[PDB]
């Protein structure tokens, strides 16, 4: 049947095209900033800890001092 | 001599007298004088400082209380 072949082949055809999207965008948009993220993030940790940690550091020095 | 150096020391001692009372008298003037506004003007001047600390003292108390 060839309203047949075109729904199927039509319909899969769409299906394969966006699952070829889908592996290249998810892939690019949770690959590329996850290390960003990451890097950046132990930075501020880095940072963070000089403006809070230390809070509790001053905090727990003089209250028990 | 004798009498005329007793009334001369005498004298003396008089007169110390009311020098020491003089100084006395000028420490007294100098501690009324000014010192006592002088002093209120520091409490006030670190009343304002008091509340310059009532901000980051609340800071240091959240960080207490989580």
């Amino acid at each position: 049947l060839s309203p047949l072949e075109q729904e199927v082949l039509d319909e899969y055809e769409r299906l394969s095209e966006n699952m070829k999207k889908l592996a290249v965008l998810l892939d690019e948009l949770a690959s590329a900033p996850a290390t960003e993220i990451l890097d950046g993030l132990r930075e501020l940790e880095r940072k963070t800890s000089l403006v809070f940690t230390l809070l509790k550091a001053s905090v727990y020095s003089i209250v028990l001092q | 001599t004798l009498t005329e150096e007793l009334e001369k020391l005498e004298q003396q001692i008089t007169l110390t007298l009311q020098e020491i009372d003089s100084n006395f008298a000028k420490a007294h003037r100098i501690v009324t004088t000014s010192i006592l506004p002088l002093v209120e003007q520091y409490g006030e001047h670190s009343r304002a400082v008091w509340e310059a600390t009532k901000f980051w003292k609340q800071f240091f108390e959240a960080s207490a209380n989580v």
